[PDB]
């Protein structure tokens, strides 16, 4: 319901195809997924050395 | 096809208020090839922008 574009949309842009594809760390990946999925702490944070992906 | 005199006048310099800032944006949007400036700095103050926060280090060349 809401307007969803007061930052930018992230699904619709690699839907439509832009960001397809990306080589993974599947360790990294799943860090993130068992943090999200907590009863109390929900909030991951890439940490990391400024030259490697974050985004 | 953007040209900058001095990028100290664009982070060295400059209100949030007033325009660009360090603080600002263009920082997660020159990781994309979206945007072409050139720019002209001296190089011994070029190392305030590696002392900064060292993140435009990787974004400018
Ligand atoms: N795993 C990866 N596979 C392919 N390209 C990658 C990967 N990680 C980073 N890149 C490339 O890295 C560039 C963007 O820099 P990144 O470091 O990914 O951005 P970042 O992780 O947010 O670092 P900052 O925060 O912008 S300084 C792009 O050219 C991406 O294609």
């Amino acid at each position: 319901l809401y307007i969803e574009q007061f930052g930018s949309n992230m699904n619709e842009k690699v839907r439509n195809g832009k960001l397809q594809g990306i080589y993974g760390r599947d360790e990294e990946i799943r860090a993130i997924i068992e943090s999200l999925l907590r009863y109390n702490k929900n909030s991951p944070v890439l940490v990391g050395n400024p030259g490697t992906g974050k985004t | 096809i953007l040209f900058v005199d001095e990028i100290h006048l664009l982070l060295g310099a400059g209100k949030a208020e007033g325009g660009t800032d360090a603080a600002n944006l263009l920082k997660p949007v020159l990781s994309k090839g979206e945007i072409k400036l050139i720019g002209a700095t001296t190089i011994a103050e070029y190392r305030k922008f590696i002392e900064s926060c060292s993140a435009f280090e990787r974004r400018f060349e």
